[PDB]
Formats: C-alpha cells, sequence, structure tokens
RNA sequence: AACGCGACGAUAACCCGCACGUAGACGUAUAAGAAUAGGCUCCGGCCUCGUAUCCUAGCAGGCGAUUCCUCCGCCGG
RNA sequence: CCCACCCAUACCCCGCCCUCAGGGUAGAAACGAUGCCCUGAGGAGUAGGCGGCCGUGGAGGUCAGUGACGAAGCCUAGGGCGUGAGCCCGGGUCGAACGGCCUCUAGUGCAGAUCUUGGUGGUAGUAGCAAAU
RNA sequence: AAGGGAAGCGCUUGUGACCAGACUUGCGCCCGGCGGAUCAUCCGGUGUUCUCACCGGUGCACUCCGCCGGGCUCAGGCCAG
C-alpha cells in the first residue's frame, strides 16, 4: 500500500466517474472477482472526467492502479505502440496516452470468497465456496487468479 | 464596535531561574510581574496561576499555541520579582520573555 | 457480599476525616457583584444569588442584561465585587429549587449510522428557561432602580494599561 | 504510520550495473558526481569533452589540487581535473542503459539520470592496491504533468 | 514604576555613561527594548584629561600583527563609546547576550522617527542628580572630537535644524492648549452641573 | 473492574540509563556500565558535571519493584500450563509470551488468557483477525 | 567591511502540475528646548509627585430603532 | 553602625533504597522461620578483607520445556524490568537446532601490554614514475 | 538538521521527525419464559479410599444452576479544580 501523497509526479483524483480497465481475468473465479469489482463500480464512466481506474491481474497478484488521460501525438523520439504478436497496431500510428498516476498503489490477491457475510454467516453445505491454499500455490504454473 | 481591550491577566517576565553565581535549577524560575516591586505586592500576588504561551509551526488541536502552566508561589528579594514553579521547567531561551499571570485563585 | 476475598487486597483503615460546612468569606453575600475570570463567560460582571457547598455559587447573568443564564461558579475563580445589588423580589423557594444539584447535573441504527458525527446543538428547556424568566423579571426589576447598574453588568471587565490589582479595590 | 516514497515505475525506468571496474575510485565518484542529475545527451556531451580535454570536472571531495584554470568557473570551484578512463567507462555505461531502455521501450528523447551511486570494490591484492570500483545508474523518462477536468458540480 | 513598554528611547543628556549603560544592560536582559539617543550629549564624570588619558591608553591597546583579526578595533564614535560600554557589561559570547545588543540600538543625534517620539530619563544616571556640584565633567562628544571623530559639526546643524523645527511644533502646541482650555470653560458653561458635581466628587 | 490491584505510585529514582565513561568517544567501548579504577580520574572522584554513578540509593521502591506502568509483573509463559499458573494471580502478574513460541501456542495462550482474564503484553506477535 | 551603506540603469510575466500557511504584541497610545544657586506661564498664575494625559461600554462585541453630527478608516486634490 | 535579601551535597521536616542494631512471630502462620512484621541508627573512600549477584563452554537431574506454521545468530530514529553487571518482548533477516532452575566442572568475562592475527582509514589520488608490479 | 578560531559529555526544558498506544473496562440483584441438573426419601449399572464418586433411564411437585427477553443498582484506571 502506498499513498498518492508518498507517490512522486502523482496527482488527486476529480469527483468524475472514472473507466475501469479489468485486466487479464480468465478462470471463472477471475471472472467472478472482476464482476464484484464492476459491481463495485459504476457502470457509465463520465468520459469528460479523463480517469481510469486498472485492476491488471497476472499471477494471482491483481494490481490496482489509477490514472488519468492524455491522448497526444507522437513526439519525434517517441515510439509508436507496437502490438503484442502483430506488431505496431493499425490506425494509432502518432498517436500516444499520457498517464499521471492519481491514485494508491496497492496490491491484491483473493484468499476467501464466501456464500453469505463471513464464515459466521455463511450457514449451507456449501458455506465456503473458495480458500486459497498454499498446497494449490506449490507449483508456479498453477494460476487460480 | 467595543474597540477595548480583553486582558484579564497582569504582565510579566520570565527572567532566570533560581540560581547562585555557577549552579543553576531550572525546575523553579525567577518573573518580574509588571507593576509590583515590594514584597506586599509580591505577597499579594502569591499563590497564583501562570501561563507560558508560544507558538509551534505546527497544528496540534488546530491550534499552533501551547501553553506550559505554573504558579506563583513565593517572593523573591525586595525588589517584587518573584519565584514560579511549573509542570514542566521553562524552555531556557524564554529568558527575558512575556509571562501571563492570572487573576485566579482570588481571595478578594 | 456476594463474593469472597478473591485476593489479598487490603481493606483500607478508617479514614478520620470528617465533612463540615464551608465558610465563605465575608465578601461573598447573597446580592453581590461577581466578575467571573474564567470559563467561557471570562471577563463578565454576574450577580450572586445562593452560596452553595464546598465552594460553588449560583450566579446569574441576569440573562436579559448581559447573557449569563442560571450557572454554577467557583468562587476561588470568581472576584467580588463591593456593589451589591438588592435582592427583594427573589422567590426563595425558586432560588432553592434551582440550587438543587440534579438541576446542572442532569446501540441501534441511528447510534451506529450518528457514530463519528459532531452532536448537534440542543435548544434550551423550557424550565431552565421559564426559570430565568421567574428570577430575571424580579432581578432586573431591581436593576432599574439602582443608576446605571444595568450598564455596568452588560459591560465587560477587562484590565487597562497602569491598572494593578494589587491597587485597585473591586 | 508513514510510508517512504515509492519507487519510479520499472517500465518507466531503465537500470544499469557495472562492477569490478579497473578505474579509480576517487576519480570514478567525482565524475559521477559531476554528471549526476543531468539530462542524458548533455551528459554524454559533457563526457565526451572531457575526454577531448574541453570541460572539466570538478573536484569537491575527493580533490587534489592538480588544476586551476578557467574552466572552473562554471562550477564554482578552483579545483577541476580531466579522469578520461572515468569518461569513458561512463560513456559505455550510460550507452549500456540508453539500449537497455530502448529495449524496454522508453522515450530515447527525455531520459535523465535520478541516480549514480559508485562504491568500491574488492581490493586487487597483488605494498601497491589497486581501488576497483562499482557503478549503478538508474535512469527515467522525464515526469509528466497532465491536464486536469473542470469538476462537475451536483 | 515598573512599566512596559514596546519601545523606550532614552534622552542621552545629563546622564553618566556607565550607569545609565547599566540600568541599558539590566533592560535588555529583561527583555525591553532600548534606544538611546544624544550619545555625543552623554556626559562622563571626572575630569576631560582623565577621559583622555584612558581612551589613550586604548588606543594604545593594538595587536602586533596585521590590526585586522583578533585587534582592538577603536570606534571614535560616542554612540560606539556607549555600545563598547555596554558590549562590556553584556555577555556579548553568549546567544542571550547577542539577542540583548540586537534589542539595543545608539545613534547619534536624533533622527526624524524618533525626534517625532517621546523620550525618558533615567533619575539614577542623571549628572545633576547624581554628581556633587563641585565636581567636574566632562562630554563624550567632546572626547570623540579631539580623538578623531570627524562629524561632531554635521550634528550639530542637524541639532540646530531640529531644534528649529521643535520650537515651531511648541508655538502650534502652545495654540492647541489655548483651544482646548478655551473649550473646557465654554463647555463647562453649560456642563450638566449634575455630571461635573459628579465628577468632583469621583475625583476626576 | 478488570485492572491490577490498588498499588503506591510507581516512582522511578532515575529513567536514564549509566552510560561507561569514553564510551562515546570510542566505539569499541559498550555503553554498559564499567566501574573505572583510576586514581584520578574524574568520574570516579566524583567531580561536578560528570556522570553519576550507580547505587543502592537509586535502588528502587519494593512494593513498586518489577512492576510495568499498568501495575502487573511480567511473567514468561510458554504455554497454557503457564497460563493456568497465573490462574489464581492475574491482578498480580501479566503474561509475556516467549519469542521461540508457535502461532497456535501463542493463539492457545491469548484464548486462555483471555478467558481467564490475564492480560497479556504481546497479543499481537504472530497473529491477525478473521471475520 | 569579500556577512557596512546609498543613488541609478536594465529584468522574470504567463501555461500546466503540487505544497504549505516570531529572543517573544494583546491599549505593546503620549515629540518642545533649556536650567537644576531655577524654570513654566494663558501674564491671572503655576512647579516634590507620569500617583499625569489620551483612550477605555455593545456576540472576540449582533439586529432594529432612539438620536447625534463627534471621532475613526479608505481613496483623490 | 543598622535593616532586609541571595545560595552548598552544610542544619530542619517528609518519602524511598540498602547495611547495622533491637524487639515480636507455633497445640503455626492468612509470605520459602534461609519466611513475615515493627522500631531506631548510619551512608565518601586508595592498599586490603568479606558477602551476594550477572554472564560463558561443557556434564547429571528436571521443566511430559521451545522448535521447519521457524531454533540459534545478527540488525533495529520501538515496549518494558533491575541501582548495576544484565534479562524479556515487538519489527526485519535467517534457516536447524536451543533454553529456564538445582547442582558439577573450567582453556569462563578485556581498552590498553611500542600485545598476536586479520581487515580497514586519514595522510592522498599526495610524494613521485625510482626495485617490484 | 547543524557549522563565526575544536569537538564530544552532564542536569533541564523547547522545537522538528519517527514510533508506541492508557482500566484486560463487569459483577450483583429483581421479574417472565426456556433447558439442564448433590432436585426426586426415583430406577438401573460401574469403580472405589467402602463411602464416596461417575455414567445409562424417567420426570420438574420442591431446590439449585444456567440461556434468553425485560428492569434496577453498584463498582471501577489516570489527571486536574
Amino acid at each position: 500500500y502506498a499513498p498518492g501523497k508518498a507517490i512522486p509526479g502523482h496527482g488527486r483524483a476529480t469527483n468524475h466517474y472514472p473507466e475501469l480497465l479489468l485486466n487479464n481475468f480468465k478462470t471463472p473465479l477471475g471472472l467472478l472477482a472482476a464482476k464484484s469489482m464492476h459491481i463495485l463500480f459504476p457502470s457509465k464512466p463520465e468520459l469528460a472526467g479523463r480517469q481510469v481506474v486498472t485492476l491488471h491481474n497476472q499471477r494471482d497478484y491483481i494490481f490496482f492502479r489509477r490514472h488519468r488521460y492524455v491522448f497526444r501525438e507522437a513526439r519525434p523520439t517517441e515510439k509508436n505502440v507496437v502490438g503484442a504478436d502483430g506488431k505496431e497496431m493499425e490506425g494509432v500510428k502518432g498517436i500516444r496516452a499520457g498517464l499521471q498516476e492519481i491514485g494508491p498503489r496497492m496490491t491484491l490477491k483473493l484468499r476467501r470468497v464466501d456464500k453469505g457475510v463471513g464464515r459466521a454467516g455463511s450457514e449451507g453445505p456449501d458455506a465456503v465456496k473458495w480458500e486459497w491454499k498454499a498446497k494449490m500455490e506449490k507449483k508456479r504454473t498453477r494460476f487460480n487468479l | 464596535p467595543s474597540e477595548a481591550g480583553h486582558r484579564l491577566y497582569v504582565k510579566g517576565r520570565h527572567l532566570s531561574y533560581q540560581r547562585g553565581r555557577r549552579n543553576t535549577h531550572p525546575k523553579t524560575s525567577l518573573i518580574k510581574i509588571e507593576g509590583v516591586d515590594d514584597t506586599a505586592a509580591a505577597n499579594f500576588y502569591l499563590g497564583k496561576r501562570v501561563a507560558y504561551v508560544y507558538r509551534a509551526q505546527k497544528e496540534v488541536r488546530g491550534t499552533k499555541i501551547r501553553v506550559i502552566w505554573g504558579k506563583i508561589t513565593r517572593p523573591h528579594g525586595n525588589s517584587g520579582v518573584v519565584r514560579a514553579k511549573f509542570t514542566h521547567p521553562l524552555p531556557a531561551r524564554s529568558f527575558g520573555a512575556s509571562v501571563r499571570i492570572m487573576l485566579y485563585p482570588s481571595s478578594i | 457480599q456476594k463474593w469472597y476475598p478473591a485476593e489479598d487486597e487490603a481493606q483500607p483503615k478508617k479514614v478520620r476525616k470528617a465533612v463540615r460546612p464551608w465558610t465563605p468569606r465575608k465578601s461573598l453575600q447573597p446580592g453581590t457583584v461577581l466578575i467571573l475570570l474564567a470559563g467561557r463567560f471570562r471577563g463578565k460582571r454576574v450577580v450572586l444569588l445562593k452560596c452553595l457547598d464546598q465552594g460553588v455559587l449560583l450566579v446569574t447573568g441576569p440573562f436579559k442584561i448581559n447573557g449569563v443564564p442560571l450557572r454554577r461558579v467557583n468562587a476561588r475563580y470568581v472576584i467580588a465585587t463591593s456593589v451589591k445589588v438588592d435582592l427583594t423580589g427573589v422567590d426563595q423557594a425558586k432560588i432553592d429549587e434551582v440550587a438543587q444539584p440534579k438541576y446542572f447535573t442532569a446501540a441501534s441504527e441511528e447510534a451506529f449510522f450518528k457514530q463519528g458525527e459532531k452532536p448537534q446543538k440542543k435548544p434550551v428547556s423550557s424550565t431552565r428557561a421559564a426559570d430565568q424568566k421567574a428570577i430575571d423579571k424580579a432581578l432586573i426589576a431591581n436593576i432599574k432602580k439602582v443608576d446605571m447598574l444595568a450598564s455596568y453588568l452588560a459591560s465587560s471587565f477587562s484590565l487597562r494599561k497602569g491598572d494593578k490589582p494589587h491597587l485597585m479595590k473591586f | 504510520v508513514r510510508y517512504a516514497a515509492t519507487e519510479i515505475a520499472p517500465t518507466k525506468s531503465a537500470r544499469a550495473r557495472g562492477s569490478y571496474l579497473r578505474v579509480s575510485f576517487k576519480n570514478t565518484r567525482e565524475t559521477a558526481q559531476a554528471i549526476n542529475g543531468w539530462k542524458l545527451q548533455r551528459a554524454l556531451t559533457f563526457l565526451q569533452n572531457v575526454i577531448d580535454k574541453k570541460e572539466a570536472v570538478p573536484m569537491r571531495r575527493y580533490a587534489g589540487s592538480t588544476g586551476r584554470t578557467a574552466q572552473g568557473k562554471q562550477w564554482g570551484v578552483s579545483r577541476a581535473r580531466w579522469p578520461v578512463k572515468s569518461a569513458q567507462f561512463l560513456i559505455g555505461l550510460l550507452k549500456n542503459a540508453e539500449a537497455n531502455a530502448d529495449a524496454k521501450g522508453l522515450d530515447t528523447g527525455n531520459l535523465i539520470i535520478k541516480h549514480i551511486q559508485v562504491n568500491q570494490a574488492p581490493k586487487q591484492r597483488r605494498p601497491y592496491m589497486s581501488n576497483p570500483c562499482h557503478i549503478e545508474l538508474i535512469l527515467t523518462e522525464a515526469e509528466e504533468t497532465v491536464q486536469k477536468s473542470e469538476a462537475v458540480v451536483r | 514604576m515598573s512599566s512596559f513598554e514596546s519601545v523606550v528611547v532614552i534622552d542621552g543628556k545629563g546622564h553618566l555613561l556607565g550607569r545609565l549603560a547599566s540600568i541599558v544592560a539590566k533592560q535588555l536582559l529583561s527583555g525591553q527594548k532600548i534606544v538611546v539617543v544624544r550619545c555625543e550629549a552623554l556626559n562622563i564624570s571626572g575630569e576631560f584629561f582623565r577621559a583622555k588619558l584612558k581612551y589613550h591608553a586604548y588606543l594604545r591597546k593594538m595587536t602586533r600583527y596585521n590590526p585586522t583579526r583578533g585587534g582592538p578595533f577603536h570606534f571614535r564614535a560616542p554612540s560606539r563609546i556607549f555600545y563598547k560600554a555596554v558590549r562590556g557589561m553584556i555577555p556579548h559570547k553568549t546567544a542571550r547576550g547577542a539577542a540583548a545588543l540586537e534589542r539595543l540600538k545608539v545613534f547619534e543625534g536624533v533622527p526624524p522617527p524618533y525626534d517625532k517620539k517621546k523620550k525618558m530619563v533615567v533619575p539614577q544616571a542623571l549628572r545633576v542628580l547624581r554628581l556633587q556640584p563641585g565636581r567636574k565633567y566632562c562630554t563624550v562628544g567632546r572626547l570623540s572630537h579631539e580623538v578623531g571623530w570627524k562629524y561632531q559639526d554635521v550634528v550639530a546643524r542637524l541639532e540646530e535644524r531640529r531644534k528649529a523645527k521643535g520650537a515651531a511644533y511648541y508655538e502650534r502646541k502652545k495654540l492647541a492648549a489655548r483651544q482646548l482650555s478655551e473649550a473646557k470653560k465654554a463647555a463647562a458653561a453649560k456642563v450638566d452641573p449634575k455630571v461635573s458635581e459628579a465628577l468632583a466628587a469621583y475625583g476626576y | 473492574m478488570v485492572a491490577a490491584k490498588k498499588h503506591v505510585p510507581i516512582v522511578k529514582k532515575r529513567t536514564k540509563r549509566f552510560m561507561r565513561h569514553q564510551s562515546d568517544r570510542f566505539k569499541c567501548l559498550d555503553s554498559a556500565w564499567r566501574k573505572p579504577k583510576g586514581i584520578d580520574n574524574r568520574v570516579r572522584r566524583r567531580f561536578k558535571g560528570n556522570l553519576a554513578m550507580p547505587s543502592i540509593g537509586y535502588g528502587s521502591n519494593k512494593k513498586t519493584k518489577h512492576m510495568m506502568p499498568s501495575g502487573h509483573k511480567a511473567f514468561l509463559v510458554h504455554n497454557v500450563k503457564d497460563v493456568e499458573l497465573l490462574l489464581m494471580h492475574n491482578r498480580t502478574y501479566a503474561a509475556e509470551i516467549a519469542h521461540n513460541v508457535s502461532s497456535r501456542k501463542r493463539i492457545d495462550i491469548i484464548t486462555r488468557a483471555k478467558q481467564l482474564g490475564v492480560k497479556v503484553t504481546n497479543a499481537k506477535a504472530k497473529v491477525t483477525t478473521e471475520v
């Protein structure tokens, strides 16, 4: 956890509704987490307030960041954003995006999802739906997301 | 508009501690109260509450004002200088500093 | 009582300290004008009504004159003035009733959702009021007899340059 | 509690390390302090001028009076020299850092040296002892400040 | 009597150097801001030849090497003489003494910012109240002039001009007193005898 | 009413440690007090303006001795057996879990002490709250 | 005076971002000069005493009148 | 000559520490009679003598002692205990053993010894390019 | 953060920075319901210090405990006047 005050080169968030970028959630558990965050955030962002809230998931490590837009032309010394497997995307040929982090840095990692309001509140035979385990995370190629 | 004063205290100066010639005792301070120059006046001002007010360059309760409290106890010498004891000894650089002597507790 | 002494907690020996009537200073008489020096009414001129126990005093402004309601004051924290306004016409039964200590003495959704909020300033009861009036009608009726006493009680005391309390005669 | 300032983004940053370099630690420290906190092109041209005997590195901490010329006016220091091997290896290391940043995909135009640290190395056991050094330098694209959208009242 | 002021202006005419300087030093340590004018009008007891002899001995006191560092700088200005006295009585090598010295200011003549201000006197240092009538005395300004002070004439003409302006100010003050007293009488002609007797009884 | 017994107020004659002479100037000298043996050492001679020496006069009151500021004496505890030893005397002693105790045994000590009314100085060592 | 001062000439204002708000005020009011074996003055008289003068009332000082042309403050000549 | 005033670890009152001395304490105590309670006195200290207590390596007994869900070690602008040597805990690192008490044992406690070994500084990027390298 | 020809140390505040987090905060009585029990001169079994225990089984007439929902009281840690 890191506050914006400590973050160098930061800024405040504005009252505008920001849009959420939920990246690389593939397993059903990842979709569940992504939809929970989508419910937490508003459906229609105020695109006039150019703010992005991004949760990027890689290797079960959910990364939270908050930035804001500047869509600007590419400077002569800059690059054109190259594509992954299909480099040099077509259509955005001279424009970049400026990002200035205006939100706290935290990393979240899911450990438990329950049916009701906690273990005290989950009562049926399926009281617990998922619990993170070191036996599950033993192999580095096993990602629960 | 009132255009008047709000002062309910008597001015004084923290001057030095109770000291000999080469040995000081910060636990007790010497105060010169304005207008008093005799042991009778010091006796009147005996047993009184005392406040030292200073700035802090940081707000703790929404203000930078900090107050150290104490009491005038018994007179010093014959010139009306009085002796005071505080909860915490006055800093040291307050030698010659403005201090407030309250009018309570009152025997009038 | 219910529980036998659980540990070696020793009872205190008998303490030979009795409580005896407090003797106020001679300057404190019913009707004396007092000078509040501390509290949120510091520097304010009020009128004494009755001497309570353990150094406490009951005073009023009166409210319509300066703005001080029926309140308690510490004798050591208040200064007595030689001027004494006559107290004829004030109800002594009402004085006793307001001098009784209880007068000034006294988990749900609302609590949980008010948690952390600064409490609102509650208004004055009609009983604390209406008793303020039951006393002040007669008290100010007394005030208009004495010349300039109303302005004296209305203004707030302060110290001027050269004013020396050890020589000043209050 | 208190939070220390977080590190700059690794994909906005570039790192370079050179260990066990056979150049005098004092000279490398002086050159690093001279070039610290500057523009990448400015630092490269400065070091090239140092090699070309054109601009002088001022000595502040490890200062031995060798030269008192007019080249020390721009620093306000009366002691300035020309560390050749220092300039050359540091040029190599910032070129390596620039290549690393280009590989990472940073804007070559705005690399600035935030950090350059020179430490001592294990002494070359040959009494005449050599003093090798370690040099680590961290570069970033210039920090970007962007517009606000006007706050909407509601 | 034991009064605290924002700043105290002391007219230096007729004051003994040592006594006035000691009182000023004690006031500075107490924290009272003090400014002294007419340091050229200050007075020193004894005889003028004794004063010249001692200050010439002070001039004789010099360092052996170049008199630029650590050497006694002989300041021939009367204000600096008063400053030397107060500095000798002040713990000048400590922070408290430095604060007292900064609280003290001394001048020659009376610049306008202090000529348009009130000047206090110290009875314990007055030459008239302190020295025996038969005793002799000397002037700091005369000593400074004969030892090397260069601006005795400058302060002379500036002081004379100040005298002329002060005389004009007093004349206008006389006129103000005229009007004030006449207003007193004219208003007292219809001053509500009841309130007038009230003031008489209470003593104002 | 869950606190220590009525006790004489805790008065500490000296709060600052006694420092070894010249330990400030030499790092090889640890700050632990060592009584000097020099025949002319100023600290041993007890001149004014020198480091004081430890003394049974500085020794503290027996009634307030070994007492924590809350008013309990620290009891080093390793298990629920130690907690049950503190059973009868919790108003006199407060549990202090040993550093080498594992997480579950720490939890058991905390739970038993809470059930038993025994204050624990380190109840937040290797544990966290779960809802 | 390289940590004393003055006069003068010529300048550095905008765009974006972000960071914070007393070596001792509380009425911190008061200008003749000059002498002290003299001085002040209104020309009547006055002087041991600044123990004086000025100012000093209103929610940390409101609202409306009553009623006063008295002071205070800001800008222009 | 007279009056008041200022302060030493000096004298007076009180609290606390320890030592000393005196007294009390069993058909047992509301605290290990090597225990508990009460009272009075004293308190510098070289050579020297006596007691107690802290700490280290190992051994017997014991704590159904701690521990890979973390032993020992180390670092730490943290919380305590003891007058003190020292002890306990919190945070980080770390990975395989370790501790409290009763005794037994000794290669058991460092600032000096132009001390030993090893490592590292100022001199200094200086003297000088000299053998070595 | 500090530095006008030494530093370093002692007693005592003050300022700034960082860190910690105070008493561990409850018993008692009175009502209405519910359930368990040295309750029942209840039945049965087991082990025993042979007179004390522990179980299995009925109930709630009395007695005692709790749990629930009410009601009242008291006690508390530190610091000031």
